[PDB]
């Protein structure tokens, strides 16, 4: 009796560095939220 | 149909249901009562010969070709009560059968018609409203860990208790409604 | 003609400045004036057309779909009131506005002169039929359903418009009048070939043709009520008005280029009524029937013959109003009982009686019973199918009979036997419901009593 | 149909009407709760004949299952008046 | 109640307003056109004593 | 015999009053058309065929017989 | 495992609501009974009414301007005058051949 909606499991898969991950990719990590890098 | 069905029947339940089912399609051949009542005591005296019997072996060896030849000659248009699975007027009333609870739906202009029978109805709906509380914990107490292993239901035990689960028995709509 | 478009338009200003709780009102009853005002295009002659100035002419072709879309409008606002009770107000004006915008699109493509012009609003109306499946539909499906109807449809519709273009560079001019007085014909040649196969696709895709039409169950079991009422009943139509328009240029190619289109419809009326024998949803068996008689009327159009052209038209109004009803009925079921399977709800005419005379009279109508328009359309195609060629009725008769079965299926599944013992929440039907299902089929039965009104140009 | 509404009462005169044309059981001795196997010393045959005839005289069968538990005339009574749905 | 109402139920002549103006905007395209007008081969006509126009 | 038994069934409330309403404003239009129909058939139509007199040239709506459609 | 086994906060699903329970004579339009009611007369009044019955009459007395009853009297008038003067009927040339010029072959 409710209009499906997207859930948590719906929205990760857009979450990744890319859609469609490979095998070469997988290990592929979002840029940082603030687009900064740590000096190390 | 109103008792509950075993795991398994066994063999003198076997035996009497081939006994029934022969009777009846005998009396299917022989229209006439004399003719059927003569071949209803032969077909008796047949069936009892082997009555005393002990071993189970040779006993369910019998009742094997006495399936065996009832379905050879298991007359192909059998007599059917008309209200029976297979009778003419088995489903007949079926349509006629509204259920209670569309009572529920009437306008208030028709049940200003008919004010005793919806106040004994009301009368019904809180004994079933109370009876159902207690009856979900006495079938939860009443029964075996692991759930039930066969669908049998208990009596009331106490002195106003009902029987669980007995709205949707008692409240059948009618044989013949209209 | 823009005695019909301008108060359209204004449909959109009255909805967004209308009192929170008058929407609907004043939505159908400006819709039922706008009908009424459209009535007076179906005066038509026999001679040229109703050429009211340069953009915009009507044809006894144009004039009763423009009817039927006028008439939709006010049908779809009353299905729609149910399900959008709690829904804010800015949505619910969304909504409306998406249907104007729709009608709109319609009555303009339908009227339009010129060829770019109608390709343009043949393409615009996409964009509110798609905001409509995806936004307000049910299920999680219903995002993959609109993909399908965006890219089937532009997949078909993109070389359409290069062929397009390509004519005004040869011959000089898109508009009709000049188009079907100067006609050419055309050589057997690879070329025109390509040029045929793309003018064609574009409006075969849309039908459906057998074989296209695997977006269409999608759509229309994903969207709401409104949506696959303006699908079935007006968008499916609009792929065999421009295959009309647009065959005038084809001949004599269509002679031997219809073969391949001809066999996947006379073949594929029959898979598709075959698959409504076995189907667990009721929208997508309606949406399957819809297919098969669709599949009819490729074929009355390609036959290129005034009994099949005639058929073609009253096959479609008809199929458009029994359709819609069809689909009305199936949702007032689902939002009783929420579930669209249709052994679920079983023996309904023991609680609902009307309803269940509705849904006699709509299976009458898919039935196509005589003197039904249904079976007018559907015996005129059958005669020039047979003219065509006498073998043709084995495949047809075939449909006639598997059309009854399934119809009288979808019947008694859901009307006869005994009622769902556990399904207690079917309540009394609603006068909104009733009214609707009344509106739908009273224009039918009427219709049958002045049958030239809906057989098109070539009566 | 034009049928008569039967009673309780009709059906028990009709059930031990059947029985006392049994002339297997001696009709002083049998009663409405006397039972078949231990009170009137029949066997399981004899039952299911019973049933049978109880079928015959109402028009209407027995299933097996109910059937073969109905061991008193006084049930026999009970499950035609449920089945038939007797008020009084 | 006049100016209560009104703030209402002035909305409801938006698409009358519309529709007279659509029928306006129609005779206006018409005027265009006229460059044959009683100059057809089959309706070409002598003009009444009190005739400008043949048609409008 | 006092034998009357309650009949269950659905209600009949609202089918009702939706056909009262449908028959109620179908004949509220139709009573009036259908009168003006047959005044005008009786009192004023069917114009009868004639030749057009010489120098006279009919108006557009002169080509029709009946009333209502001329 | 301390998880809550909960994935997010929502709502429950709310049930669904009968417009009979709070207003019998609910006519199915709106929750609010007036505007219900009115709904209820302004659709039946100008769709069955206003619509259904006087546009139905208007396209019933539509004026023949297909020209059906035209095309009888002049089918009529020729009739007669072919059988008259002895003509056959319908010619089975459209255009007479003095207007038409046929390419010569001279093969
Ligand atoms: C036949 C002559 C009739 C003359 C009298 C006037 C007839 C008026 C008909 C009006 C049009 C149909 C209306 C449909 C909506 C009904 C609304 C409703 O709910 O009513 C409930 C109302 C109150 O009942 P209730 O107590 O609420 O019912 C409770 C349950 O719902 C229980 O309800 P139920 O079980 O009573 O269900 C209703 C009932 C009846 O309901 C219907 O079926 C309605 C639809 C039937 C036709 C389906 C489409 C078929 C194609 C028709 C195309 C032609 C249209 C003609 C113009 C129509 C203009 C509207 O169901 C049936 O009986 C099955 C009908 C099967 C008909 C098969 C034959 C059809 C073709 C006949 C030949 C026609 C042309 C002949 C040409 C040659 C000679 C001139 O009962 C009725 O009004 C029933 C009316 C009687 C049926 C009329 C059937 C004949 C008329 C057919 C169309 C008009 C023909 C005109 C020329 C006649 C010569
Ligand atoms: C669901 C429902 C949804 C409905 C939706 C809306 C409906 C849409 C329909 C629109 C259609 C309107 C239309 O076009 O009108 C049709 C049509 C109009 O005709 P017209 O082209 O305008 O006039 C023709 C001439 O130009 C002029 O003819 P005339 O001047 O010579 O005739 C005189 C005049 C009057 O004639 C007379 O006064 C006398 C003639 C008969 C009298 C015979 C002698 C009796 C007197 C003797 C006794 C008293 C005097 C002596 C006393 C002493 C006795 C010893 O005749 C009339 O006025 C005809 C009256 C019919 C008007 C009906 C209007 C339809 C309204 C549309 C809405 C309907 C809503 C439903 C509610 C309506 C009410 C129920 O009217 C009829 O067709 C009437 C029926 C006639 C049929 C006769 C029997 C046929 C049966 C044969 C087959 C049998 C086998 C089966
Ligand atoms: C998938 C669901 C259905 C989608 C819709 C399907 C409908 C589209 C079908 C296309 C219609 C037919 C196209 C061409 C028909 C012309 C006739 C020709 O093909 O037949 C012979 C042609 O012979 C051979 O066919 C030559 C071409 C062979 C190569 C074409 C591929 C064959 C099968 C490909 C099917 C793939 C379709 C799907 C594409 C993704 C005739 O011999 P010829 O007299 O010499 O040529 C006459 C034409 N002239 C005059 C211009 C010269
Ligand atoms: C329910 C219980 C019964 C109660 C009712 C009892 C009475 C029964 C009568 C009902 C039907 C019986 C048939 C009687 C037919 C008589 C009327 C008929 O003759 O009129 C027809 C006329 O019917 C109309 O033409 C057809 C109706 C118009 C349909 C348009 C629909 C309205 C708009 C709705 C929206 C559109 C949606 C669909 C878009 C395509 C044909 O007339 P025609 O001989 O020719 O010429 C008329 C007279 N002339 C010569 C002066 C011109
Ligand atoms: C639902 C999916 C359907 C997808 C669309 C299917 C239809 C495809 C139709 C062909 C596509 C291109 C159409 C060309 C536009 C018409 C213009 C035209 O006809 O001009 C021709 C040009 O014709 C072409 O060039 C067409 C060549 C094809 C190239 C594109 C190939 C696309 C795929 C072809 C096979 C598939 C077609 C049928 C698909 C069936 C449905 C799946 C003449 O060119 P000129 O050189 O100026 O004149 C010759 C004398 N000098
Ligand atoms: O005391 P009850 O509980 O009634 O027990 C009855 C009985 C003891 C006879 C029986 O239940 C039982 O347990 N018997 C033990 C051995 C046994 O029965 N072995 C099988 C014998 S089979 C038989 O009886 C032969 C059948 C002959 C009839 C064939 C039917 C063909 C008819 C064709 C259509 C007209």
């Amino acid at each position: 009796a409710r209009q499906w909606q997207p859930d948590v499991e719906w929205a990760e898969q857009f979450g990744g560095a890319v859609m469609y991950p490979t095998k070469e990719t997988a290990h592929w990590k979002p840029p940082p939220w603030n687009d900064v890098d740590p000096p190390k | 149909a109103f008792s509950a069905p075993a795991a398994y029947l066994t063999h003198q339940q076997k035996v009497l249901r081939l006994y029934k089912r022969a009777l009846r399609h005998l009396e299917s051949w022989c229209v006439h009562r004399d003719k059927y009542r003569y071949f209803a005591c032969l077909m008796r005296a047949r069936f009892d010969e082997h009555k005393n019997e002990k071993d189970m072996v040779k006993a369910t060896q019998l009742l094997r070709q006495a399936e065996e030849e009832f379905w050879y000659g298991q007359h192909p248009q059998p007599y059917i009560f008309p209200e029976s699975p297979g009778g003419t007027s088995y489903e007949r009333y079926e349509c006629y059968k509204v259920p209670e609870w569309c009572l529920d739906d009437w306008h208030p202009s028709e049940k200003a018609m008919y004010p005793d029978y919806f106040a004994k109805r009301e009368q019904w709906k809180r004994l079933r409203r109370e009876s159902w509380e207690r009856e979900v914990k006495q079938l939860q107490e009443e029964t075996p860990p692991g759930g039930p292993r066969t669908e049998a239901l208990p009596p009331a035990r106490k002195e106003g208790d009902l029987p669980p689960l007995w709205w949707h028995i008692v409240t059948r709509p009618r044989e013949r409604p209209m | 003609m823009l005695k019909i478009i301008i108060p359209t338009t204004m449909l959109l200003p009255m909805t967004w400045m209308s009192k929170h709780n008058m929407i609907w009102i004043n939505a159908t009853v400006h819709s039922l004036l706008i009908s009424l005002i459209s009535l007076s295009l179906l005066n038509q002659l026999g001679e040229n057309s109703l050429n009211f100035s340069l953009t915009f002419f009507s044809d006894s072709l144009s004039a009763p779909l423009l009817v039927l879309t006028t008439w939709l409008l006010p049908l779809m606002l009353m299905a729609s009131q149910s399900h959008l009770s709690k829904e804010t107000t800015t949505r619910k004006k969304l909504y409306i506005t998406m249907l104007i915008l729709l009608q709109l699109f319609l009555i303009m493509t339908f009227t339009a002169t010129e060829l770019i012009l109608f390709y343009i609003l043949f393409e615009a109306t996409l964009v509110p039929t798609l905001i409509i499946i995806t936004r307000w539909g049910n299920q999680t499906e219903r995002l993959n359903a609109g993909l399908y109807f965006l890219f089937y449809t532009l997949a078909g519709s993109l070389p359409l418009l290069v062929a397009l273009v390509y004519i005004q560079n040869t011959t000089g001019s898109l508009n009709f009048l000049i188009i079907h007085y100067w006609s050419h014909p055309l050589s057997n040649s690879w070329s025109n070939i390509f040029m045929w196969l793309a003018c064609i696709m574009a409006f075969m895709v849309k039908m459906p043709l057998y074989g296209l039409h695997l977006w269409l169950p999608k759509a229309h079991v994903e969207a709401p009520i409104a949506g696959s009422m303006v699908l079935a009943a007006v968008l499916l139509k609009l792929g065999g008005y421009g295959m009309m328009r647009i065959t005038t240029i084809l001949n004599p190619l269509t002679n031997y280029m219809a073969y391949p289109f001809l066999m996947l419809s006379m073949w594929g009326m029959i898979m598709t009524s075959s698959i409504c024998l076995r189907q667990t949803d009721l929208k997508s068996l309606i949406a399957y029937s819809s297919v098969s008689h669709m599949a009819l009327v490729i074929v009355a159009i390609m036959i290129q013959t005034p009994w099949s052209f005639m058929g073609a038209t009253a096959l479609m109004i008809a199929h458009g109003l029994t359709s819609s009803m069809l689909f009305c009925l199936a949702n007032t079921n689902y939002e009783r009982v929420h579930s669209r399977t249709m052994i679920l709800a079983r023996g309904l005419q023991t609680l609902l009686p009307l309803m269940a005379t509705w849904w006699l009279v709509a299976s009458l109508t898919n039935l196509a019973l005589p003197p039904s328009i249904n079976l007018i359309g559907e015996l005129f195609i059958i005669t020039a199918s047979f003219s065509w060629s006498n073998i043709t009725i084995i495949l047809m008769g075939m449909n006639m009979m598997i059309t009854a079965l399934y119809s009288l299926y979808m019947l008694i599944t859901t009307q006869r036997g005994k009622y769902t013992h556990h399904i207690n929440n079917i309540k009394p039907s609603f006068t909104r419901e009733n009214a609707l299902m009344a509106l739908h089929i009273l224009p039918l039965l009427l219709l049958t009593l002045n049958p030239k009104m809906i057989l098109g140009p070539l009566y | 149909s034009d049928a008569p509404p039967l009673t309780l009462e009709a059906i028990k005169d009709r059930v031990l009407y059947v029985l006392k044309l049994y002339d297997k059981i001696d009709p002083e001795k049998l009663s409405v709760n006397s039972h078949f196997m231990k009170d009137l010393g029949l066997d399981s045959l004899d039952q299911v004949e019973i049933i049978m005839a109880m079928e015959d005289e109402f028009g209407f069968e027995i299933p097996d299952i109910d059937a073969e538990k109905l061991m008193c005339p006084q049930e026999i009574v009970d499950y035609i008046a449920d089945k038939k749905d007797v008020y009084e | 109640n006049v100016l209560q109402i009104v703030r209402d139920h002035w909305v409801h002549i938006l698409v009358p307003v519309g529709f007279v103006f659509g029928c306006y905007l129609d005779r206006r395209s018409d005027e265009k056109l006229t460059a044959f007008r009683n100059k057809s081969l089959l309706f070409k006509r002598e003009l009444r004593p009190n005739e400008e126009v043949t048609w409008k | 015999h006092g034998k009357r038994l309650f009949i269950i069934k659905p209600s009949g409330f609202y089918d009702r009053r939706f056909l009262k309403l449908m028959r109620f404003y179908i004949l509220l239009t139709g009573i009036p058309v259908a009168i003006g129909i047959t005044l005008v058939n009786v009192f004023i139509g069917e114009a009868e065929l004639a030749d057009i007199p010489e120098g006279y040239v009919p108006e557009h709506w002169e080509y029709f017989k009946h009333p209502i459609s001329r | 495992p301390p998880e809550p086994t909960i994935r997010l906060q929502e709502d429950p699903d709310p049930e669904d609501e009968n417009l009979y329970e709070k207003n019998p004579d609910s006519h199915g339009y709106d929750k609010d009974p007036i505007v219900d009611l009115w709904n209820m007369r302004v659709v039946f009044f100008f769709g069955f009414s206003i619509v259904l019955v006087l546009g139905s009459t208007f396209v019933a007395y539509l004026p023949d301007y297909r020209m059906q009853e035209w095309a009888r009297r002049e089918a009529e008038r020729l009739v007669k005058y072919r059988e008259a003067n002895g003509l056959p009927l319908m010619e089975s040339n459209c255009f007479d051949p003095n207007k038409i010029q046929l390419p010569e072959d001279e093969d």
